[PDB]
């Protein structure tokens, strides 16, 4: 009968660049229901963000701003200054307001809309490259670089296995990355990176 | 102020068996409002399942079949338990517990949710060690001359449910920080995952810990991985 539907399944956003999440109700009037916003991010799961009329969770009033567009029963949540911590899924939930009986204070959810955070268009940056080990276990650590496209190589003659690398947003709003692998000659293994047509070595720092 | 805890990151059970998912509320006064239980089927939207009021009555969502679910609320030990009988494949989903937390006055309430527990249903019992196996990674000397920082990395592999949680802490002052991790990877019916943290100039002397929460850690408790100072 009553149902909430997010505008988009995925909504990509850039750091520091305001973005808004919308969610429409396709059953009754948005007014006879209190709208709430929850989110799931790495680390913190299903946290409360907003509840009808200025109600914010600890630390969400500064960065987020909820509102309703009664015009077309829309529930909106504007993210003012996106950051790494804001990447995750966002859920809109509604509920009744004091019905004439033993009504249920249960919320009705909409499918989530996943937001992905990527650094904002900036000038390129040659990365730094370090490598830490632990018996056959070698990990390459690429720090501070832009753009995203990069190739990470753990120089090795005899290699056991290599795992998918991880590209992440850095505190500086850039990128960091890590690549792990298992290697026989781990003691000699080094890391070389190909980025922005350049080649950076782990040895370029020893 | 208060919050709900669901220790069971996941609960793996074989068909026909019966699962028991717990929710322990803390900082919030139980006796007054009811404890709710939501179910998030894969692909589906989070939905109401059952709830137990203060008096003791229990309501279940429309359509919930007979003798399938059970709820209770032991106030002495501040915990509610959702029981799922004759578990089956269509029972695989994430179960959340939630309740209404009072703020200041009436007309100012917030609905607090627990982290959720994932119910995993497999065909056969597992006979092997499946606890995440750790691996310490101390920063590279060179890095300490960069931003004069250090980056730790704990590698966890060969664990099964795949549902895992990793976070870091200061040995003594145990207050969660702000680290990053890669995606969990499958490795022949077993998985791996790594987390790394870059400690600033200051904290280099302190001790740090990589804490792993997994359904199959030894003894059923969080795994505390000790990272030397330096």
């Amino acid at each position: 009968a009553i149902e909430l539907v997010p505008e988009h399944q995925t909504v990509p956003v850039s750091i520091g660049v305001p973005a808004t999440l919308r969610c429409s109700m396709k059953g009754e009037a948005i007014g006879n229901y209190y709208i709430n916003w929850y989110r799931k991010t790495q680390g913190n799961t299903m946290t409360f963000i907003y509840r009808e009329k200025d109600i914010y969770g600890p630390g969400f009033k500064d960065n987020f701003q909820g509102d309703i567009d009664i015009a077309k029963n829309l529930a909106v949540l504007k993210i003012l200054a996106p950051s790494e911590r804001d990447e995750g899924s966002y859920y809109c939930a509604c509920d009744t307001l004091g019905m004439g009986g033993e009504y249920t204070d249960k919320l009705i959810f909409g499918k989530g809309t996943r937001v992905t955070v990527e650094p904002r268009s900036q000038p390129h940056t040659k990365p730094s490259v370090f490598v830490m080990k632990n018996g056959t276990n070698v990990a390459c650590l690429v720090k501070e670089f832009y753009p995203k496209d990069i190739r990470i190589n753990l120089v090795s003659s005899k290699k056991i296995t290599e795992f998918d690398p991880a590209i992440v947003i850095s505190p500086s709003g850039k990128y960091n990355a890590v690549k792990l692998g298992k290697y026989e000659d781990s003691n000699s293994v080094t890391c070389s990176v190909q980025h922005d047509n350049k080649t950076v070595h782990s040895t370029d720092f020893e | 102020a208060g919050h709900l805890e669901q220790p069971q990151i996941s609960s793996t059970k074989t068909l026909s068996k019966t699962a028991r998912l717990e929710c322990v509320v803390s900082g919030i006064t139980i006796s007054a409002t009811s404890v709710y239980w939501y179910r998030e089927r894969p692909g589906e939207v989070i939905q109401f399942l059952v709830s137990i009021s203060y008096d003791g009555t229990v309501r279940k969502e429309s359509g919930i079949p007979s003798g399938k679910f059970e709820v209770d609320r032991i106030p002495e030990t501040s915990t509610s338990t959702l029981t799922i009988h004759n578990v089956e494949k269509q029972d695989i989903a994430t179960y959340y517990c939630a309740l209404w937390e009072a703020q200041q006055e009436l007309g100012k309430k917030i609905k607090v949710f627990g982290p959720g527990t994932k119910l995993i249903i497999t065909d056969k019992q597992l006979d092997a060690d499946v606890s995440p196996k750790p691996t310490i990674f101390l920063p590279s000397i060179a890095e300490t001359k960069l931003q004069k920082a250090g980056t730790y990395l704990c590698l966890l592999e060969k664990f099964f449910p795949d549902v895992i949680k990793i976070h870091w802490e200061e040995k003594k002052s145990n207050t969660i920080l702000g680290s990053q991790e890669g995606n969990t990877m499958k490795t022949n019916d077993t998985y791996m995952k790594f987390s790394w943290l870059t400690v600033p100039e200051k904290s280099l002397d302190k001790e740090h810990r990589c804490i792993v929460r997994h359904e199959n850690n030894k003894n059923g408790v969080d795994q505390e991985i000790i990272f030397p100072p330096i």
